[PDB]
């Protein structure tokens, strides 16, 4: 999961941040490592393209 | 041919029927003895259909395209509104065979009461 | 003699002596925080050297005056201190007004209306009127007209008979400028680029690229695919005032379709609205507007009870206003309007040269031609007649 | 009872074959079998004429 | 008043068009006669 | 769950009253610092006949489009929170994060 992740991610090598976006997206590994935390490591992040089209800067003096 | 606008039914004396195309409407006084037939077709204001003048054909296309998406979902097969004009006089000087004459003489036709089995 | 003519759009007050002063002064107030104070009148909005959020102070509600303030003081710039000036006869003002009015809105004229610049004819005639007169001028051999005065705030569907208003048989489907200003402000704010705050600039694109699709659907499905020929990726560079003062779609050459813009300048746009925008006034109610479109109300104008009238009506179609003129508007009406009409009558539909002082060429034509002795309501008559003369008149 | 009801398919360019208003010959006008129980003897031998 | 002399021309005309189907059509659909009839087969046909 | 329809024509009809507001359709501020009535002078005594009361169209017979109103396309969906339609499950999205039982527009 890991190695798919840094794939995904394009790296080459490993680092927290993939083993835990593998722990927390696999149902059962989330549910055996659930009280774990980990050096270094992040929660699941949000995407921002949501901003785009709704709100942005104006003509006004641009 | 064109989108049927209305259909007035003046013991019937007759029916008037509006069609519609891209190059106008028209009104047609429509011998009230093919009304079954029009009723045959369930058509109704918004469909485009054909008539025949010598028999009374009529010949339902379908609903027309800018009644479309009435329901978002209906089946239905919205064909697109005729674009040339709804008096369609065009001569036809295609031949056929004696032998097709006769096939076409030697059963009936009809399902009067049972007859129905020449389908 | 200096006579005068006078429109009063909402969007713009066509106005000045009637020796060709066609020219257009828009008909509001400006305030700006580039103009924290200053309150710029109809015309000075040109001394405001960046425009952006500018707030319109408008007497108009929906087409009709309202607050009589800003109207006032347009109206004390242009014809009292600097353009035009106040006299008792010379200025032969006529005015324009809605279809419909009622003892405020213009017949009650105590000093106002009736104010310095008086003369014999004082006219508030409708401009539906003055467009046909001047359509019956240049159109002799015509019977009758059906006027459609795609305004700001309305596009009016009205017939004539050389004078004779068919009050019975009019439309003003409730879809008009305003409403398409504002549609196209929310669809652009709402998608990329929120600056739904000025009915400005983005008026600029509701008409430099604005254009009636003869087929929406075949435009739309052309839009659907990135790169194609209608060219939804319109591009519009929004001004910013300090390197352009106006916006403006870039040539089809400089096109960037990933949108990465390497000038700086915020352009993002792929949606369909610069051919949906124009297509609400055919097909209404698909923004939620229960109401008829105006092709749709040129035929239920079927409604003309003499039957012989018609097809004179159907050849006098005459498609005026300041929308009336948007690339692919005319021909788009005249096919909405070929296929319902009988296939045995007539049709023949006009649009002007400049649709929108149309109205004012016909009120020059009135006054330079006739109405000075015949049809004149005077302020000595109002002295003695009070509201019964003007409503008498019109 | 057997839910797997044979279903055929083709598409309706198959269907149309025979439907061409404008392009086809009025038959009525050579048909005999027709006439043998609505039209009289007397009707056309006599009156029409 | 109103009055158009080409639509009156056009109307003339497609009234005069109508009726010459009309007379087609109805000549056309009693040109066929019977190959018995109805009496015939009535006759010939016993109980 | 799912909205009303009291809520969805009363939406409709503030959208329809802010496509008609000319001073400023968001934030009328833009600095603070013979008076006729509004649009009520004949407003609250409409009268009959031919006037701006039947001078209205009124329904028409072409049936609305299904547009979406995200992108503006069509759309032959219709979401169940306000019944706005969609086109793509990308524009259900877009909608649900924009618009919903929560917010408008
Ligand atoms: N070049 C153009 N392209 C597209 N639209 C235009 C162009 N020029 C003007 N318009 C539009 O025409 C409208 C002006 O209409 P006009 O002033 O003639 O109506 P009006 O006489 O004020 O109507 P009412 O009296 O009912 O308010 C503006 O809203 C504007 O959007």
């Amino acid at each position: 999961l890991a190695g798919n992740a840094a794939r995904d991610n394009k790296k080459t090598r490993i680092i927290p941040r993939h083993l835990q976006l593998a722990i927390r997206n696999d149902e059962e590994l989330n549910k055996l490592l659930g009280r774990v935390t980990i050096a270094q490591g992040g929660v699941l992040p949000n995407i921002q393209a949501v901003l785009l089209p709704k709100k942005t800067e104006s003509h006004h003096k641009a | 041919e064109g989108e049927v606008t209305e259909l007035t039914p003046c013991t019937i004396s007759h029916v008037i029927i509006g069609l519609k195309t891209a190059k106008g409407t028209k009104q047609l006084k429509l011998d009230p003895s093919i009304f079954e037939s029009l009723q045959k077709e369930r058509v109704e204001a918004g469909d485009v259909i054909y008539i025949e003048a010598n028999s009374g054909a009529v010949k339902r296309q379908g609903r027309c395209d800018t009644y479309a998406t009435e329901f978002d979902l209906e089946a239905e097969e919205y064909v697109p509104l005729p674009k040339g004009d709804v008096h369609k006089k065009k001569e036809i000087i295609q031949d056929v065979t004696l032998h097709d004459l006769d096939v076409a003489n030697a059963r009936p036709q009809g399902g009067q009461d049972i007859l129905s089995m020449m389908g | 003699m200096t006579t005068l003519v006078l429109d009063n759009g909402a969007y713009n007050a066509k106005i000045g002596y009637s020796h060709e002063n066609v020219s257009v002064i828009p008909n509001c107030q400006f305030r700006s925080k580039t103009a924290r104070l200053k309150t710029f009148t109809a015309n000075q909005i040109d001394e405001i050297k960046d425009p952006s959020g500018l707030f319109y102070i408008l007497p108009f509600q929906k087409g009709y005056l309202v607050n009589w303030d800003v109207q006032r003081q347009v109206w004390d710039y242009l014809f009292g201190k600097e353009m035009y000036q106040v006299d008792f006869l010379d200025t032969n003002i006529i005015i324009t007004e809605p279809y419909f009015n009622f003892t405020s809105i213009q017949e009650s004229m105590n000093e106002i209306l009736f104010e310095e610049y008086q003369f014999q004819a004082v006219l508030r005639v409708n401009a539906g009127a003055l467009s046909a007169h001047r359509y019956f001028r240049d159109n002799p051999s015509e019977l009758c007209c059906i006027i459609v005065d795609s305004g700001y705030s309305f596009t009016h569907i009205v017939p004539y008979c050389r004078s004779k208003k068919k009050k019975e048989a009019i439309i003003r489907i409730n879809v008009g400028g305003k409403l398409l200003t504002n549609h196209l402000k929310e669809i652009i704010s709402y998608r990329q680029l929120h600056v739904m705050d000025e009915t400005h600039v983005i008026n600029q694109v509701k008409e430099d690229v604005c254009y009636v699709s003869q087929d929406f659907y075949r435009d739309m499905d052309i839009a659907k695919l990135k790169g194609e020929e209608n060219t939804v990726m319109i591009d519009y560079v929004l001004p910013d005032f300090s390197t352009i003062k106006k916006g403006f779609c870039k040539p089809r050459e400089e096109m960037v379709l990933s949108g990465k813009y390497k000038s700086g300048e915020q352009i993002l746009r792929l949606a369909n609205e610069r051919f949906a925008v124009p297509e609400i006034l055919f097909n209404p109610s698909d923004i939620g507007i229960q109401e008829m479109g105006i092709p749709e109300a040129i035929v239920y104008s079927i409604q003309n009870l003499p039957e012989e009238m018609q097809p004179h009506f159907f050849k006098n179609i005459v498609l005026t206003g300041g929308n009336s003129l948007f690339p692919g508007f005319r021909d788009r009406v005249y096919s909405e309007v070929r296929c319902l009409t009988p296939t045995d009558y007539d049709v023949s539909v006009v649009l002007p040269e400049n649709p929108i002082t149309y109205a004012w060429e016909g009120g020059k034509l009135i006054s330079e031609n006739d109405d000075f002795e015949d049809m004149v309501v005077t302020r000595e008559d109002y002295e003695e007649n009070g509201h019964s003369v003007c409503e008498e008149k019109f | 009872i057997t839910p797997g009801i044979c279903f055929s398919t083709a598409s309706l360019v198959l269907r149309a074959t025979d439907v061409h208003p404008l392009q086809r010959i009025d038959m009525g006008r050579f048909d005999l079998i027709g006439l043998e129980g609505r039209v009289s003897r007397y009707e056309a031998d006599t009156f029409l004429p | 008043p109103f009055y158009l002399d080409s639509l009156e021309e056009k109307r003339k005309r497609q009234r005069s068009e109508r009726l010459e189907r009309i007379f087609q059509l109805s000549e056309a659909h009693g040109a066929l006669a019977p190959v018995y009839g109805t009496e015939v087969l009535d006759f010939c046909t016993l109980p | 769950r799912v909205l009303d329809r009291a809520a969805r024509q009363r939406r409709i009809n503030r959208q329809l009253e802010a496509l008609e507001n000319d001073n400023f359709q968001d934030d009328p501020h833009a600095g603070l610092p013979n008076f006729q009535a509004l649009l009520e002078e004949q407003n609250l005594s409409v009268a009959e006949g031919p006037n701006y009361l039947t001078a209205c169209a009124g329904p028409p017979s072409r049936p609305q489009r299904p547009f979406c109103a995200v992108c503006g396309f069509p759309s032959p969906y219709t979401c169940v929170s306000c019944g706005a339609r969609y086109c793509t499950v990308r524009c259900l999205g877009t909608h649900q994060e924009t618009r919903c039982l929560k917010w408008t527009v």
